[PDB]
């Protein structure tokens, strides 16, 4: 029509990266971000390393290819800010994998131990609007080191709601788990939580089961069938 | 000879009560959900454009119903022309196949994003999505053509004009292998879709991934009176069409006629299942609360 | 023993800083501007719409010649809009995906982005190649970078979440100076017409004065009491305006050390996300977070045009050099220009 | 204890920042509004431009 | 750094064919909208073919409209140019020319080196160069003017003029890529101007390296069409 030469060929300079852009959406389709939090004492780098294993300064991903699906996982950890002016970055994530230490109900500096400074964490950030439909993942790592642990220590000591079987290293991780999912507001949203060790082989499989679970149940939402 | 005379006036006496609840509470339904999906859903879905086109073909069913409605009033008589009862009825068929097809397309959505999630992500778009809508919409418009052409109307005994939806007596053999042929593409074959895609879907939802997953039951109870209501209506429908246009061949003997009529009232009251279930499909499927009921409370408030 | 004396000395010092500050207020500009006549209401509508972006947009920058844009997003690409002919100049592809920053050098040659990534990514859109690849990666800060501001072709200051705002050289690959002072998180930056000075602000609700050539703070502005991510400074240079999360706006003076107008309703319960001024200053322009934009006249503090576009956070709030158009984008991924 | 620095950096900034010599704030609102009005007959935003000079015409 | 060289090139009997390909490197092969242009032995520069990125957009020009036809292999990194019949009029050395255009964009940034091979014009616009050679003396003020059958001024507010140099003995370089800015690489004596026809060309303090032979080229309507060739000689 009425454009020149050098418009014509801008016109399908754009096109063309248009259709790239497209291309890139249609590839990301089939990638989903999973929000990766934990303190510095969780073992999170030992986690990765053993995800790693089982399948085969700035924020990391690892992305892994299982059944032609790609995840990954950004680790923030190391962003020392007030976390209220980034987290909302992060608001169209299909899930929330926290990495929570089974052996830190006693270490402690503000007369507090680690297990309140995780519930605190996990409190505020279920409540931010942003998770308003994404749902939650729990890992519980150093599995072996607690039942060794919990022959010297007690829970009764620091928190005065663990009755029963004290002296078990079977009911004590139910009870924490228990208190844990207690956090949860009027809003129903699920949190699937695993019982991982340091050397495992389900490690990858249970968060695979519970993307897919998660992804069932936003399809569900969609789809009009709760 | 043939059994003009009916004597189950029943059927004509109670349809025209039961067509119109169905227009009322339809229209409304309709209404709602239309004016829900055309302002209040800025982001769309290839299950919500599914559910839209499932509405809209329920918004022509029920601008269709008051037409039937008024010509079953009084008697079996047309005071229209011939060409109003034709596009009635074809509009009527129509819409009706487009309304069985579309809960075909939901369910099989259903169970690719269910059965397969991960599998099926990003393999459904937009664009598939009304490829395969507006493929159906040509298939069901070129498949009720011929019922377009088959339809008439006829002179009968008692100078009353009826407004055949079917046929005229006239080319009664054509039309039922026809009618038959086609309700068996396009019913057995999505009946074969709808049963598979829930059992297979409800075996999935019982079959729980994890532990902590949520209580599928509710939607599993949905899943199965959902599958329910279709089924208790659409098949029993076609099937006694099937022996009507049957019987029409066949049967219509001097010697017995009571199973005529009685086969006559059965269809009659399948056909009202049919246009019941119809109507309380599109509302059953809004009426889930997983993410449309909320955010028309919303709109409202 | 010395702590304690040193506090009470800082607290009795800021007292009388407010003293002075508070003394010198002869007449606001409410009582002076009585005299002139209102703008009144105008409206702006929807000239261009840039749809090209797969996430949620948090940045934009216009160029001197107002006519290209950039815009960086979630899903990792930074691509250069055009204002007039509604084109995709470029499409740089990133190694991260998270950034909330970027930045338009005025002479166009480099494009700067950053984020959660930690470095400040310099392309070199003039490339005799073609392709627009990375010439320099201005790594080495322990927060998100959540602005950056271009004002030569070889210096830019950048923010980031350690509380502190770092000036870089692209040549060497290493910050020159660094601007400490800042208690709480900064969020955004502007930089005067003479480009001697710049305002940052914090989320500590105090907007403090810094010197490129100096390095070190001199004025400090405390009149809010939320946090702020939004700043931008007034045509003539003497005067600069901060979007807080509280929903309000104050006119800062340089040379007043205190605030002129608040720019706020009670009809806004939300926060400001981007500020941004015309060319006059006469107009005063802030992005909400209610779904909409709003319009503040500068002289009289009313609410003089609203701008309903997109339905999310805008974040992208922006005025050409020449005040041509308004650019605003949001997190539906689409930029909207005004005018 | 490295609170003894931030406490003498932040009073050596407070006593800095005192020694500023302050104008009147109507002088500065006079010349805001001076330079605001002498800017008000070039803004395109504040005086509708016709669609000839807008190039958003199209 | 961008490399163009060609390949296939040599003698052959007219009516035959010919397969010509020049080699890509340095450069993003697959954002760069190739052309192809000769320099006949007795006439200038002349476009032949064009092809955009990604094989979007292939043009030809009038004289070699479907004789000629061109390929490009983005995985192979190369341009291909086959030819389904030659003649006298096509002989010539063919240049494989890059170009990518976007705002502020240079069109035609660089030429291949190119290959000879010898064998044994409606609604266009045509470029009025009316000097051929510019006896002139360094370090003086050379001014070449250029004009065309229609202004050039468009909507936009730009006339689109480019400005050639072919040095003897190599391939030639962009100088001017629009009304009045300087391209890449190019030292700031060259100024131009003009009114929307009257296109000029001045230059100052003029070296020893400016000896090479000017192009004018107009970009508003597509066909590329040369100037006459204003060989400047010391
Ligand atoms: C022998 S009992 C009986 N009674 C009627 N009133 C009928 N009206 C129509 N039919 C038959 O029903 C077919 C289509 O008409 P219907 O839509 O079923 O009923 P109407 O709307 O009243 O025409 C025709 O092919 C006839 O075979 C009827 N059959």
């Amino acid at each position: 029509c009425t454009l020149s030469a050098e418009d014509k060929a801008a016109v399908e300079r754009s096109k063309m990266i248009d259709r790239n852009l497209r291309r890139d959406k249609r590839d990301a389709r089939r990638e989903l971000k999973l929000l990766l939090l934990g303190t510095g004492e969780s073992g999170k780098s030992t986690f990765i390393k053993q995800m790693r294993i089982i399948h085969g300064t700035g924020i990391i991903e690892y992305p892994f290819d299982l059944e032609n699906i790609i995840f990954r996982m950004v680790d923030v950890g190391g962003q020392r800010s007030e976390r209220r002016k980034w987290i909302h970055c992060f608001e169209n994530v299909t899930s929330i994998m926290f990495l929570v230490a089974l052996s830190e109900y006693d270490q402690v500096s503000d007369n507090e131990n680690r297990m309140e400074e995780s519930k605190a964490l996990f409190r505020t950030i279920i409540t931010y609007p942003w998770f308003q439909n994404s749902s939650v993942i729990l890992f519980l790592n150093k599995k072996d080191l607690l039942e060794d642990k919990i022959l010297y220590s007690h829970l009764v000591d620091y928190f005065p709601e663990f009755d029963g079987p004290q002296r078990d290293a079977q009911a004590a991780r139910e009870f924490i788990l228990k208190m844990f999912v207690d956090l949860n507001p009027d809003s129903d949203k699920i949190i699937y939580s695993h019982f991982t060790c340091a050397t495992d082989t389900e490690n990858i499989r249970f968060v695979f089961a519970a993307v897919k679970d998660t992804i069932l149940q936003l399809n569900l939402k969609e789809y009009n069938l709760v | 000879f043939k059994c003009a005379l009916t004597k189950t006036g029943f059927q004509f006496y109670y349809l025209p009560a039961v067509y119109i609840l169905v227009f009322i509470i339809g229209f409304l339904g309709n209404s709602v959900a239309i004016w829900m999906f055309v302002f209040h859903m800025k982001p769309w879905s290839g299950i919500s454009v599914y559910m839209f086109n499932l509405a809209l073909a329920d918004f022509l069913y029920v601008l269709t119903l008051p037409a039937l409605i008024f010509y079953y009033f009084n008697k079996t008589d047309w005071i229209f022309g011939d060409a109003m009862c034709k596009l009635q009825r074809f509009i009527f068929h129509v819409n009706l196949y487009g309304s069985i097809l579309f809960l075909t397309c939901i369910s099989a959505h259903r169970y690719s994003g269910v059965v397969y999630p991960l599998k099926s992500l990003g393999r459904l778009k937009k664009k598939n999505a009304i490829c395969i809508s507006v493929l159906v919409w040509l298939i069901v418009v070129v498949a009720i053509s011929p019922i377009l052409f088959y339809s008439g109307t006829g002179v009968r005994k008692n100078k009353t004009i009826t407004c055949y939806d079917t046929t005229s007596d006239e080319y009664l053999r054509s039309y039922f292998i026809y009618s038959m042929c086609t309700t068996v593409a396009m019913f057995c074959v999505p009946l074969v879709l709808i049963l598979g895609c829930y059992g297979l879907i409800v075996r999935a939802l019982i079959y729980k991934d994890l532990d902590n997953s949520p209580l599928r039951r509710k939607s599993i109870y949905l899943v199965i009176i959902v599958l329910t209501v279709f089924a208790v209506s659409y098949i029993p429908f076609h099937v006694m069409k099937t022996m009507n246009l049957r019987a029409r061949l066949d049967f219509q003997t001097p010697a017995m006629c009571a199973f005529n009529d009685r086969v006559y009232a059965t269809y009659q009251v399948t056909r009202g299942l049919a246009s019941l279930n119809s109507c309380v499909d599109p509302i059953l499927y809004f009426l889930a609360g997983d993410t449309f009921r909320r955010r028309l409370s919303r709109a409202t408030r | 023993s010395e702590l304690d004396q040193l506090r009470q000395e800082a607290e009795q010092l800021k007292n009388q800083i407010r003293d002075a500050r508070k003394a010198c207020a002869d007449a606001t500009l409410s009582q002076i501007t009585n005299n002139i006549d209102p703008v009144g209401r105008i409206q702006m509508r929807t000239r261009r719409t840039l749809r090209g972006h797969l996430a949620k947009i948090y940045a934009m920058h216009w160029g001197t010649d107002s006519r290209l844009l950039v815009s960086a997003s979630q899903d990792g690409k930074l691509i250069i809009w055009d204002s007039y002919t509604t084109n995709k100049v470029h499409a740089i592809p990133l190694r991260s995906s998270w950034v909330m920053t970027c930045a338009y050098a005025p002479s166009g040659n480099y494009v700067a982005c950053g984020g959660l990534d930690n470095i400040c990514s310099i392309y070199n859109l003039k490339t005799r190649e073609g392709n627009v690849r990375v010439s320099r990666e201005l790594a080495g800060h322990t927060g998100y970078l959540s602005c950056c501001r271009f004002l030569d072709d070889n210096q830019i200051v950048t923010s980031s979440g350690d509380t502190t705002c770092a000036l870089w050289d692209i040549e060497t690959g290493q910050q020159t100076t660094t601007f400490t002072g800042h208690t709480g998180d900064v969020m955004s930056l502007s930089l005067a017409p003479d480009t001697r000075l710049f305002v940052s602000g914090a989320c500590d609700a105090s907007a403090k004065l810094w010197d490129v050539r100096e390095g070190m703070c001199r004025q400090t502005f405390t009149g809010h009491e939320s946090d702020i991510n939004a700043i931008c400074f007034f045509p003539n240079g003497n005067a600069f305006a901060t979007g807080s999360d509280d929903a309000t706006c104050r006119l800062f003076d340089l040379r007043a050390d205190q605030e002129l107008m608040t720019y706020s309703h009670d009809n806004i319960i939300c926060g400001i996300t981007s500020v941004s001024f015309s060319k006059s200053g006469r107009l005063l322009l802030a992005g909400y977070d209610d779904f909409n934009c709003n319009v503040w006249d500068a002289l009289k503090a009313d609410r003089a045009g609203v701008l309903a576009g997109h339905d999310n956070r805008v974040s992208c709030l922006g005025v050409t050099d020449d005040g041509m158009a308004v650019a605003t984008g949001s997190w539906d991924s689409f930029l909207k220009i005004w005018n | 204890t490295a609170s003894i620095a931030q406490a003498r950096k932040l009073v050596e900034q407070l006593k800095m920042e005192a020694n500023i010599d302050r104008i009147k704030v109507s002088k500065a609102a006079a010349d805001l509004m001076a330079y605001c009005e002498a800017h008000a007959k070039e803004d395109p935003l504040l005086t509708p431009v016709p669609a000839s000079e807008n190039p958003f015409r199209e | 750094d961008v490399q163009l060289v060609e390949s296939g090139g040599g003698l052959v009997q007219p009516g035959g064919s010919r397969k010509l390909s020049c080699s890509a490197s340095g450069f993003a092969f697959s954002s760069f909208g190739m052309h192809w242009v000769r320099q006949a032995p007795e006439k200038g520069l002349e476009w032949v073919a064009y092809i955009s990125s990604g094989s979007g957009t292939i043009y030809y020009a009038d004289t070699v409209k479907g004789r000629f036809t061109i390929s490009r292999d983005d995985p192979k990194n190369t341009l291909f140019l086959q030819m389904t019949s030659l003649r006298s009029e096509d002989t010539a050395m063919y240049y494989c020319v890059r170009s990518i255009y976007y705002y502020g964009s240079s069109p035609f940034d660089f030429w291949g080196q190119g290959t000879t091979l010898t064998v044994s014009g409606g609604s266009d616009i045509v470029m009025t160069q009316a000097t051929s050679s510019v006896p002139v003396t360094p370090g003086e003020s050379v001014s070449i003017s250029c004009r065309s059958s229609k202004s050039l001024l468009h909507s936009n507010g730009n006339t689109y003029l480019y400005w050639f140099l072919q040095r003897p003995g190599q391939s030639p370089q962009l100088l001017i890529y629009r009304m009045s800015n300087l391209a890449s690489g190019v030292p700031d004596r060259f100024s131009g101007s003009g009114s929307g026809t009257a296109f000029t060309l001045t230059i100052s303090r003029l070296e020893a390296e400016d000896v090479g032979v000017y192009y004018c080229m107009q970009h508003l309507e597509y066909p590329l069409t040369f100037g006459a060739g204003t060989k400047l000689e010391l």
